[PDB]
Formats: structure tokens, C-alpha cells, sequence
RNA sequence: GCUGCAGUUAAAAAGCUCGUAGUUGGAUCUUGGAGGGUGCGCCGUCCCCGCCUUGCCUCCGAAGCGUUUACUUUGAAAAAAU
């Protein structure tokens, strides 16, 4: 069955972009999917998206450009300690310079750059570049 | 799958061909009707697929028998849908 | 998909959006609640009441013409019976299989099947019990089950 | 209630004396037993039962001679087999880096239970407080019964 | 006057007074009285539409609404005609309760009902702003600029009563939530 | 071989299923200009913060005081040698 819903949305995306696709319909969506789709959006990795309202759990249409090499999800959502964030981005990001680790902290779902600036930390959601 | 559809606005024709659960936003593919039988003049509302015998208001009549799917309406009968 | 077989089959209602309606639906909460209570008097199950209501008389969902699910209506009138209906028909089914197996000790398929049914029961009861519906300490026993379902 | 006094020795609170005396009504006097109590501190309300009660329990934190100092813990009641004492199960998380997931682990803790508390029933979450060695096993004393009919799985009433 | 029907904890006035009087004007009549009489209103608020025709929003107790729904179209027709130059409609005051924190404190205040959530309430507002149509579906669009727009699908039949309104519904909605709303038409399953 | 292994044929998926512990579990309940750190020669560049419904109540402090946690964050408490 389903343990997580994010992992499906992310994968669906990745296969869309790999095909050469410019849109996807993910299902079923969640506040966390929105928040993650949103961080991606702010940065450029996707275009605009749209939450369609079935009387159920939702369905999202993402319009994607093609700046996206990969958006992954980290499971389980490990706790990170401010100097485990430095260790994570190195593990899974292309160059020190770019790509984001996106985690969930007490003060919001955020990319790790925003994390560093706020100076808060938490549990790791996923990534992209 | 040639990198071309508007997943958000898909066509009504190919939306209408797809499984009820596969529809963009879901919805059913079943309906209701009003049914006649001259002898009476009033009209019983009936569900397109039905399982139950449906009998009319008074006359022990009939008014379809069930099947795998849509109820088979019985011989000399008439039916407007229908609403919204 | 499926619990005690390899079946995949997606199959369902597909419930309607439209928030309100039917609109061509007149009648009233009054009407169908009476209808429900009278049918439940006759011994009918909520599944059964929902079906017969659906097809014979206009009720797309009893929920919509009345903000309450059929079972809740029954329970509030005072029509709810001792164990939930799904659990009933399971217990009843394991009974009929058990009676058939006592007759035909040579049927291994039946013995397998009895197990399956029984496991489904025990888990369901575990769920109902967790949820107060059944008194903690509720159990289904062959011995007593026969006597229970009727 | 049940006659306390039950044993062979006369149960009494130390240095809380009597003296009944002559004349009329009561008779002697009506309460017939002066009772001494105290609040544990840490804002633990001394339940009415303690003040209202006849029971003796030296071990009681409110009525008895024991002080609560040290760790204040909470746990779930696993057993109430023993008279005036209970066993609580304490769940805790063990962290294992060497690769990192820690695994639930637990410990049971024997703790004295004053007759002031009742309905101490297994399943109840309870707040116990550290104390002087009461018995070879028991380090703690039940200070507060957290409760709840909740956990619904049944319907509690009042 | 002001006392009766503009109440709901404050008397007040002006517009509330005018509209109330209008209701009385309607009240003289037949079946176009007695049916209304029971209905009552908490307050009226006025907010405009961008070129400058204003919309008038009316507030209802919520147990009342079924009856208001009963009339609605006929009444709105009267209020638009008598009070012309305004878009009239009907919204029910709904309570909304804050999600508890934590340290919000929390003296575990009685649960609360989904039928009290801010989102649910807003959904109710959307439902209330349009009327006999029905909201067929909804979508949310995430704009490049961190913005969000809600596309609220509408039925088809009988819509006309609302067609001219649409812009006000958008503006009115904004005043209440601060979110942006857009409207569309469908399709007809085949 | 956590990070970071292999198991159709190379060494390796139990004949199959039920199933307790254990692990694992869908969607959904708050929104919609300046203060301070270090670079570059009075100017600015780049974080961080309250902003353009956000602890209630008791009735500024105090107190009541926490729904439980885990988490994470900021402090203290943290032997020297190393």
C-alpha cells in the first residue's frame, strides 16, 4: 500500500522530465507535496502547478520546463543537527554551489539555504537540482 | 504519449471513454430516470443499474429486472432522464 | 489489492462530486428517515436499506438527503444490532463453511478457506474492539459462534 | 474502608496523639482520630482521599513519612498485582548511530501506591516521584494518576 | 427598526436600516410575507467593484440559511431592483476557531468541529457567494510569483442569475480572505 | 557494504499461504522599512528580526502553567592530561 505520497509525486515528476514530458498529473497530493512543489517553484526547477479538487485527496498538474536533472525524496525523514546539514548537502548535491537539500523544520518546510539563514534545523524531506 | 496533452483540460470525448475511477477528477458514469406504464399516470424514479426488482407505486407490475449492469427496463415503458 | 487472494480488481462506487442535489429530488429528511426506520423494523440491513432505497425510491445516498449515514440513523432510533453487520456476515459465513466441513471431512480446500475467513474475522474483531464497539474481551469461538449468528 | 487496623500491631501515625476524654456528646469526641498530612510539593495536589481517609500507609507521600526528592517520572501501569505497590512500564528511545535508527526499549519500575489513589488500574498513565528506599526494589511513589477514560477503545463515564 | 433585525450584538444602522426597511416594504404583501418574516439578519457590509458599482453583503445567523435559501432568488431580485446599483447577496456568519498550539496554551479546550475550521469556513464562503448553480469543481494554480489563484468551476444551468455578478464575487471574496478567485464553465458528461 | 553490496543463470528468494510479536501506515483542522553581525573605498553588498489568527486565563510584574511527547533550537552543568 502507501507509506508515503511525496515519494510518488517526486518519482512521477522525474519520469516525466526523463521522457521529455512538459506536464504531469500527480495523485494524490498533500500539504507537504504542495510545500515541496512550492520550494522547487521558487527556484525555477518547475513552472506553474495546479491543484485540482476531486472530492477526495487532490490531484496536481505540474508544468515543467527542463532545468531539472533530479528531485529525490529521503526516507526515512532523518533528524538533522545543523552540522549534519553540511554532511547531507555534500552527500547528495552536484556542486557545493547549487542544488538544494529541502528539509522540514519547526519553522517551516524549507531549502537548506533558507535553513542556514534562519538558523533552525530539523528532519530531512528530500532534494533537487 | 508524445509530449503533448493539456493534462489539466483533457478532451470531453476521451475523458468520457475512460474508467470512472481514471477520470481527470473522478465522477460516475450512471444516471436516474422517470418511468411511465400507461395504466398509472404517476412516475417512479429509477436508478440506471438496480439490483432490486423495482415495482411501481401501486400495481404489482415490474419496472425492470437487474443484471451485470444497467437494469433492463420492461417492454412497454418510457423514460426521461433526468436532472442537472 | 485484496487481502486474502491475489486479485487486483479495482471496482467501486464512483461517488459524485456535486456538493448539493439532487435538486430533481424533492421529498425530505423526514421522508427518508421514516423510510429507513420502517425498513430496519422489517429486519433489513443498512447495506440492504441503502440498496432498496437507492433503486426503488429516489435516494442517491442517504447521507446527502440527511446529514447521517444509515447505520447512525439506525443506532439513534435504537435499531443497532449486537455486532456490526460485516462481522455478522463473516461469522455466518464461517459457520456455513464449518457446517459443511463437519459434513465433509475430506475437503482440504474448505479447511484452508475456513482458516482464511476466520483470520479475517479475528482481525476485524480486533479492530472493532480497539474501538469500543465490541467489549474488550470479545472473541469469536466456533463453539459459541454457531449459537451467536442465529 | 475495611477495618484497617487489620493487622496485629495497632496502626497509627507517629507522634499524633490523642486524648479522648470525659463529658458528653461525641462521646468522647466525634472525629476520634487526629490526622496529619502535608503536600508533597512540586505542585502535586494532595488528593482529598488522603485527608479524608482513615488508612495508615507510612509509605504514603501525603500521609506518611517519606519525602519526594529526585527524579519525577511518568509511566504506564502494567501491573497492580501487589498490595499497595504497582509496576509501571517506561518506554524510551535508544539511539544507534553506528548506523542510525534507535529501537524502542523499556524498563519496568516498581513503585509504592498509597491507598489514597484508587482506580489504579492497569493501562493508567501515572506520575511517580523519587523517594528514599521504601523496599529493596521500590525507589518511587505514585504522586498523580494521570487517568484517561480516553484511549476511548471503551467509553468511560462521569 | 435598528433594534430588531440589525442586531446580533450591535444595533447599527444606516444601510442596515435601509435594507431592513426594504424588507418591510416587501413584507406588505402576500405569501411575500409570513414566509419572510421569520428571517432575520445580523449585519450588512458594503464593498465595491472596480469600475465602481458597489456590492452589498448581508450576514445571516446560519441556522436561518435554509429558509433564506428557500427564497433567495426572489428576494435578491427584489433587493437588486429596489436598491439597484448594487450586487446583493447572502453570506452566513460562521465562527471559525483557531488551531491550537501547544503553548497556545492549550487547556484542552473542547475539541472544535471541522465545522469550525478556517479552510472549511472559507469553502463555505465560496459556496455562499454563488448560489443555486453549484460548484462543480476546483483547481489551484501556483503562479511563478509565489502566488496562488483558485479556479472555481461552475455548473451551467440557471447560472445567469450570477453571470453578471462574477467580478464582485471575486472582489468580495478577497475582502474576506485575501485570496484570489476565478470562475469558469464546463462540459457535460456524455 | 548506515553512508554504500549481491541473490533469473556467477556463492544466495523458504514449495505455498495464513499469522502474533516487530517493523511499517492515505488525504484533512493558522491565512491572506529600519535593529544587529565582516568585506570593500561618507557610501553601500550579504545573513538575521517584529511588519506591511499568532499563549489563553487569572485580573507591568506576579500568578494561574502548561495536552502529552519525540524532535530540533538556545543556555547552563559540563576533570586535567590527551
Amino acid at each position: 500500500v502507501r507509506m508515503n505520497v511525496l515519494a510518488d509525486a517526486l518519482k512521477s515528476i522525474n519520469n516525466a522530465e526523463k521522457r521529455g514530458k512538459r506536464q504531469v498529473l500527480i495523485r494524490p497530493c498533500s500539504k507537504v507535496i504542495v510545500r515541496f512543489l512550492t520550494v522547487m517553484m521558487k527556484h525555477g526547477y518547475i513552472g506553474e502547478f495546479e491543484i485540482i479538487d476531486d472530492h477526495r485527496a487532490g490531484k496536481i498538474v505540474v508544468n515543467l520546463t527542463g532545468r531539472l536533472n533530479k528531485c529525490g525524496v529521503i526516507s526515512p525523514r532523518f533528524d538533522v543537527q545543523l552540522k549534519d546539514l553540511e554532511k547531507w548537502q555534500n552527500n547528495l548535491l552536484p556542486s557545493r554551489q547549487f542544488g538544494f537539500i529541502v528539509l522540514t523544520t519547526s519553522a517551516g518546510i524549507m531549502d537548506h539555504e533558507e535553513a542556514r539563514r534562519k538558523h533552525t534545523g530539523g528532519k530531512i524531506l528530500g532534494f533537487f537540482f | 504519449m508524445p509530449l503533448a496533452k493539456d493534462l489539466l483540460h483533457p478532451s470531453p470525448e476521451e475523458e468520457k471513454r475512460k474508467h470512472k475511477k481514471k477520470r481527470l477528477v473522478q465522477s460516475p458514469n450512471s444516471y436516474f430516470m422517470d418511468v411511465k406504464c400507461p395504466g398509472c399516470y404517476k412516475i417512479t424514479t429509477v436508478f440506471s443499474h438496480a439490483q432490486t426488482v423495482v415495482l411501481c407505486v401501486g400495481c404489482s407490475t415490474v419496472l425492470c429486472q437487474p443484471t451485470g449492469g444497467k437494469a433492463r427496463l420492461t417492454e412497454g415503458c418510457s423514460f426521461r432522464r433526468k436532472q442537472h | 489489492g485484496r487481502m486474502h487472494a491475489p486479485g487486483k480488481g479495482l471496482s467501486q462506487s464512483a461517488l459524485p462530486y456535486r456538493r448539493s442535489v439532487p435538486t430533481w429530488l424533492k421529498l425530505t429528511s423526514d421522508d427518508v428517515k421514516e423510510q429507513i426506520y420502517k425498513l430496519a423494523k422489517k429486519g433489513l440491513t443498512p447495506s440492504q436499506i441503502g440498496v432498496i432505497l437507492r433503486d426503488s425510491h429516489g435516494v442517491a445516498q442517504v447521507r446527502f438527503v440527511t446529514g447521517n449515514k444509515i447505520l447512525r440513523i439506525l443506532k439513534s432510533k435504537g435499531l443497532a444490532p449486537d455486532l456490526p453487520e460485516d462481522l455478522y456476515h463473516l461469522i455466518k459465513k464461517a459457520v456455513a463453511v464449518r457446517k459443511h466441513l463437519e459434513r465433509n471431512r475430506k475437503d482440504k480446500d474448505a479447511k484452508f478457506r475456513l482458516i482464511l475467513i476466520e483470520s479475517r474475522i479475528h482481525r476485524l474483531a480486533r479492530y472493532y474492539k480497539t474501538k469500543r464497539v465490541l467489549p474488550p474481551n470479545w472473541k469469536y469461538e466456533s463453539s459459541t459462534a454457531s449459537a451467536l449468528v442465529a | 474502608m475495611a477495618d484497617i487496623q487489620t493487622e496485629r500491631a495497632y496502626q497509627k501515625q507517629p507522634t499524633i496523639f490523642q486524648n479522648k476524654k470525659r463529658v458528653l456528646l461525641g462521646e468522647t469526641g466525634k472525629e476520634k482520630l487526629p490526622r496529619y498530612y502535608k503536600n508533597i510539593g512540586l505542585g502535586f495536589k494532595t488528593p482529598k482521599e488522603a485527608i479524608e481517609g482513615t488508612y495508615i500507609d507510612k509509605k504514603c507521600p501525603f500521609t506518611g513519612n517519606v519525602s519526594i526528592r529526585g527524579r519525577i517520572l511518568s509511566g504506564v501501569v502494567t501491573k497492580m498485582k501487589m498490595q499497595r505497590t504497582i509496576v509501571i512500564r517506561r518506554d524510551y528511545l535508544h539511539y544507534i548511530r553506528k548506523y542510525n535508527r534507535f529501537e524502542k526499549r523499556h524498563k519496568n519500575m516498581s513503585v509504592h501506591l498509597s491507598p489514597c489513589f484508587r482506580d489504579v488500574q492497569i493501562g493508567d498513565i501515572v506520575t511517580v516521584g523519587e523517594c528514599r528506599p521504601l523496599s529493596k526494589t521500590v525507589r518511587f511513589n505514585v504522586l498523580k494518576v494521570t487517568k484517561a477514560a480516553g484511549t476511548k477503545k471503551q467509553f468511560q463515564k462521569f | 427598526s435598528a433594534k430588531i433585525v440589525k442586531p446580533n450584538g450591535e444595533k447599527p444602522d444606516e444601510f442596515e436600516s435601509g435594507i431592513s426597511q426594504a424588507l418591510l416594504e416587501l413584507e406588505m404583501n402576500s405569501d411575500l410575507k409570513a414566509q419572510l418574516r421569520e428571517l432575520n439578519i445580523t449585519a450588512a457590509k458594503e464593498i465595491e467593484v472596480g469600475g465602481g458599482r458597489k456590492a452589498i453583503i448581508i450576514f445571516v445567523p446560519v441556522p436561518q440559511l435554509k429558509s433564506f435559501q428557500k427564497i433567495q432568488v426572489r428576494l435578491v431580485r427584489e433587493l437588486e431592483k429596489k436598491f439597484s446599483g448594487k450586487h446583493v447577496v447572502f453570506i452566513a456568519q460562521r465562527r471559525i476557531l483557531p488551531k491550537p498550539t501547544r503553548k497556545s496554551r492549550t487547556k484542552n479546550k473542547q475539541k472544535r468541529p471541522r465545522s469550525r475550521t478556517l479552510t472549511a469556513v472559507h469553502d463555505a464562503i465560496l459556496e455562499d457567494l454563488v448560489f443555486p448553480s453549484e460548484i462543480v469543481g476546483k483547481r489551484i494554480r501556483v503562479k511563478l510569483d509565489g502566488s496562488r489563484l483558485i479556479k472555481v468551476h461552475l455548473d451551467k444551468a440557471q447560472q445567469n442569475n450570477v453571470e453578471h455578478k462574477v467580478e464582485t464575487f471575486s472582489g468580495v471574496y478577497k475582502k474576506l480572505t485575501g485570496k484570489d478567485v476565478n470562475f469558469e464553465f464546463p462540459e457535460f458528461q456524455l
